[PDB]
């Protein structure tokens, strides 16, 4: 199985320095171009750069966009890719991915990392509120959430059950408002098996390494 | 440099009909080394990473549908899918290998249903936020189609809004809508009825979901 794992995105105020690493298994790594390649929120894929493989001399490239701020390198002996950027700005504000790229035959990306988000900016970091969303006084199924308020930087994870209930989840894009992002997830289950069984939403916030069970408890 | 177009920005489509969406590049991508076109396809579905899906223009990767076909050389090139599913639901993207790397802008994909209307939930501020002074009021609206809803917010019957919407559902196909409206807490505590209404076109009624204060 292949596996390619993002680390090191968050919060950095412009003017600042970041070196993100992507962890690599299940394929000869040294047989392989690696890529990088961002996407700012809700906009498209951007190529940053790549470092060749081994027969290639593991030289880097670079878009125009980049060239000269940015630096990608690999360690051979542990499989990892890394890149450096420097003097980051707001634009720099993207999920970054790493991709396995050329291996001197075919054409293609044919895996991709889960990304990892970098926010820039001078704003602290917060840790959410998280609110139980119970019924009020008000059937045959029961909706209920949770409230993440007034956290910053993005991302947060939103799970049920610790993801045992996955089916009939909606989670609510985060919306910032002064200053501050603010999300929402439902969880709709038979009304048989709430309060009867436990429902408890999982929220983590990695910038302040929250992390939060929020039991729903009836009213 | 490689400029890479794609067309169109935004499509809807109903499950089981043809899609089709097109990519142009700046230059040919014809490799006269090898003679194949360095295009490759991805799908991006919502909230997960970008996945391979055709490359060399035509060459569709082990794993994906025979629905999916790439084709065109040189400077134009088509995505064509068949019998398309609510799970292809993404945005596409083109990209050229033949200098560097280069991605077209995407085409994103949604899919058209049957109307639908939502489900509706208040719900009331919970006590570990009033204790800190605020007082936010919860209304989701789930499960409906179009994306057009309209929610208003009534206290004490009379007329601080978050409104978030979901990307479309990949297994049904709708939309779902969550309305924040956040008070203090001595400003919630002057009222007693707080009523969310939502009006989508699949009724002329609005559909009203309300509690009072003095029922919690
Ligand atoms: C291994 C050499 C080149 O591969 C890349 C590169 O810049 O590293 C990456 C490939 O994905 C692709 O863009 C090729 C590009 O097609 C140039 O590759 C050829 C060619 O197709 O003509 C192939 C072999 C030799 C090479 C140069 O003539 C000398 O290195 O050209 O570039
Ligand atoms: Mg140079
Ligand atoms: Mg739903
Ligand atoms: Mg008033
Ligand atoms: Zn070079
Ligand atoms: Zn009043």
């Amino acid at each position: 199985e292949v596996k390619l794992v993002e680390s090191g995105g968050g919060l950095v105020q412009s003017g600042g320095s970041l070196r993100l690493s992507c962890a690599t298994s299940g394929f000869t790594f040294t047989d392989y171009y690696m890529s990088w390649v961002r996407q700012p929120p809700g906009k498209a894929l951007e190529w940053l750069g790549f470092i060749r493989n081994k027969a290639n001399g593991y030289t880097t490239e670079y878009s125009p966009s980049v060239k000269g701020r940015f630096t990608i390198s690999r360690d051979n002996s542990q499989s990892i890719l890394y890149l450096q950027m420097n003097t980051l700005r707001a634009e720099d504000s993207a999920t970054y991915y790493c991709a396995r790229d050329h291996d001197g035959y075919y054409e293609r990306f044919s895996y991709w990392g889960q990304g990892t988000l970098v926010t820039v900016s001078a704003a602290k970091t917060t840790p959410p509120s998280v609110y139980p969303l119970a019924p009020g006084a008000a059937n045959s199924m029961v909706t209920l959430g949770c409230l993440v308020k007034g956290y910053f930087p993005e991302p947060v994870t939103v799970t049920w059950n610790s993801g045992s209930l996955s089916s009939g989840v909606h989670t609510f894009p985060a919306v910032l408002q002064s200053d501050l992002y603010t999300l929402s997830s439902s969880v709709t289950v038979p009304s048989s098996t709430w309060p009867s069984e436990t429902v408890t939403c999982n929220v983590a916030h990695p910038a302040s390494s929250t992390k939060v069970d929020k039991k729903i408890v009836p009213r | 440099d490689i400029v890479m177009s794609q067309s169109p920005s935004s499509l809807a489509v109903s499950a089981g009909e043809k899609v089709t969406m097109s990519c142009k590049s700046s230059q040919s991508l014809l490799n006269s080394r090898t003679r194949k076109n360095y295009l490759a396809w991805y799908q991006q579905k919502p909230g997960q990473s970008p996945k391979l899906l055709i490359y060399w223009a035509s060459t569709r990767e082990s794993g994906v549908p025979d629905r999916f076909t790439g084709s065109g050389s040189g400077t134009d090139f088509t995505l064509t899918i068949t019998s398309v599913q609510a799970e292809d639901l993404a945005v596409y993207y083109c990209k050229q290998s033949y200098n560097l790397r280069t991605f077209g802008g995407g085409t994103k994909l949604e899919i058209k249903r049957a109307d639908a209307a939502p489900t509706v939930s208040i719900f009331p501020p919970s006590s570990e936020q009033l204790t800190s002074g605020g007082a936010s009021v919860v209304c989701f609206l789930n499960n409906f189609y179009p994306k057009d809803i309209n929610v208003k917010w009534k206290i004490d019957g009379s007329e601080g809004v978050l409104n978030s919407w979901t990307d479309q559902d990949s297994k049904d196909s709708t939309y779902s809508m969550s309305s924040t409206l956040t008070l203090t807490k001595d400003e919630y505590e002057r009222h007693n009825s707080y009523t969310c209404e939502a009006t989508h076109k699949t009724s002329t009624s609005p559909i009203v979901k309300s509690f009072n204060r003095n029922e919690c």
